């Protein structure tokens, strides 16, 4: 079983 | 080294409420300490706190995309992850080890155990003592182990008694002065 | 009234040092974390990798972000450095002292950013550079950090103990001692 990372948004400039 | 320095956190926070039936999901950016922006489950969308976030409020808001999968996350990320971990975290149970000693004061050191809910009591001529406990309180030793040092003022058998989810029943110690 | 746990997947990204974290926490104890150089899972217990595994590579994506995300931030705050937090040190052992009986020395580093320290053990002024142990950067609630540095040891009469810490916050090396 593996654990699920959150992923983020790129901000904005 | 006197450069300045420039710091991002992020913080996917899982907040579980009677095991998984309550789950409140955070999506938190710091730059230093300073919480710019979030989501929050409870919200469903980003919100701009200390208002640096403004920019990513609104473009993270106008991606409507990215809100079914943030709003999504309790269940695809939170709740996931909780199964995943559960056996080895939620489940998690050691032994405290017992240690009783005069340092007066009457030590009674409680070590290696997890969790960190735990009961220490000093008994005196089998009554509870109430006044006179000198306490560390909780110490997180940072391997999933905790301990506590739980004092009494003395001036007989003085029992230390502990309680913990990883116990059956009362742990005790006694000291015979 | 409050819950029963919290999961922190807690990164972090500092220029102009480019120290990256990613590590996931457990109501204050750290699972793991990913090891930027070797770009490896590290267990914080080795038995959780028994348990689970984590992909790398998505974090390393993540910590990319950050940086990102960093330089963005650090131009819509006008260059605003981070203030330094000194941090406090403690001594303790994990368990009750008895001459001759090993034992673990445990140097708790806390309340302090920026995530960057230089930590010694010294015994009788000397570093102790193997058979130590240390943590990553743990986060706290407030948002600064703790660390925990480790020194497995035999008690002895003859011998005394010093945490050595450096940090910007600090004017000079704080040595926190400990003796039998
Ligand atoms: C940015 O910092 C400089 C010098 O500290 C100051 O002169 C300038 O007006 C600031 N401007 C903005 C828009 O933040
Ligand atoms: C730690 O040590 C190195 C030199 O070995 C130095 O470059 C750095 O500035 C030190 N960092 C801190 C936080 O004192």
């Amino acid at each position: 079983a593996g654990f699920a990372g959150e992923q983020g948004p790129a901000g904005e400039p | 080294d006197t450069r300045p320095r420039f710091l991002e956190q992020v913080k996917h926070e899982c907040h579980f409420f009677n095991g998984t039936e309550r789950v409140r999901f955070l999506d938190r950016y710091f730059y230093h300490q300073e919480e710019y922006v979030r989501f929050d489950s409870d919200v469903g969308e980003y919100r701009a706190v200390t208002e640096l976030g403004r920019p990513d409020a609104e473009y993270w808001n106008s991606q409507k995309d990215l809100l079914e999968q943030k709003r999504a996350a309790v269940d695809t990320y939170c709740r996931h992850n909780y199964g995943v971990g559960e056996s080895f975290t939620v489940q998690r149970r050691v032994y405290p080890e017992v240690t009783v000693y005069p340092a007066n004061l009457l030590v009674c050191s409680v070590n290696g155990f997890y969790p960190g809910s735990i009961e220490v009591r000093w008994f005196r001529n089998g009554q509870e003592e109430k006044t006179g406990v000198v306490s560390t309180g909780l110490i997180q030793n940072g391997d999933w182990t905790f301990q506590t040092l739980v004092m009494l003022e003395t001036v007989e058998v003085y029992t230390c008694q502990v309680e913990h989810p990883s116990l059956t029943s009362p742990l005790t110690v006694e000291w015979r002065a | 009234i409050k819950e029963e746990h919290v999961i922190i997947q807690a990164e972090f990204y500092l220029n102009p040092d480019q120290s990256g974290e990613f590590m996931f926490d457990f109501d204050g104890d750290e699972i793991f974390h990913v090891d930027m150089a070797k770009k490896e899972t590290v267990w914080r217990l080795e038995e959780f990798g028994r348990f689970a595994s984590a992909e790398a590579q998505g974090a390393l994506a993540n910590i990319a972000v950050d940086k990102a995300n960093l330089e963005i931030m650090t131009k819509r705050s006008n260059y605003t450095p981070i203030t330094n937090v000194p941090p406090e040190v403690t001594v303790l052992t994990n368990s009750p002292v008895e001459l001759r009986e090993p034992n673990v020395l445990i140097c708790f580093i806390d309340k302090f950013t920026p995530p960057v320290v230089n930590v010694t053990w010294l015994r009788n002024g000397k570093p102790v550079t193997t058979g130590v142990s240390e943590t990553v950067f743990l986060p706290r609630e407030d948002h600064l950090f703790r660390k925990f540095h480790y020194l497995p040891f035999l008690p002895s009469t003859e011998d005394v103990y010093d945490c050595r810490v450096e940090h910007w916050g600090l004017d000079e090396p704080l040595l926190k001692h400990w003796e039998f």
